[PDB]
């Protein structure tokens, strides 16, 4: 019926507490937040579920 | 503030009754620490160049 709802600070993992990495990974725009919103969208269908 | 954050997030100046995920968040370090073994001797790059 479900599957355990997982987050990632995706930042966190690509970058990992570098400000030069995060200011990297703006280079690539929006990926970092298209990322999170689609894995917000697969927990909030585990309690639709 | 929370709410003026969440006008940033979802880039819009009203927004619909809901929970919205935004900028996470993360303890700063209080200090920095060093710590290399207590060494005292210079080295020997005097013979070599």
């Amino acid at each position: 019926v479900s599957m355990t709802k997982t987050s990632v600070d995706c930042t966190m993992y690509i970058c990992g507490d570098s400000t030069e990495c995060s200011n990297l990974l703006l280079q690539y725009g929006s990926f970092c937040t298209q990322l999170n919103r689609a894995l917000t969208g697969i927990a909030v269908e585990q309690d639709k579920n | 503030d929370p709410l003026s954050e969440t006008k940033c997030t979802l880039k819009s100046f009203t927004v619909e009754k809901g929970i919205y995920q935004t900028s996470n968040f993360r303890v700063q370090p209080t200090e920095s620490i060093v710590r290399f073994p207590n060494i005292t001797n210079l080295c020997p790059f005097g013979e070599v160049f």
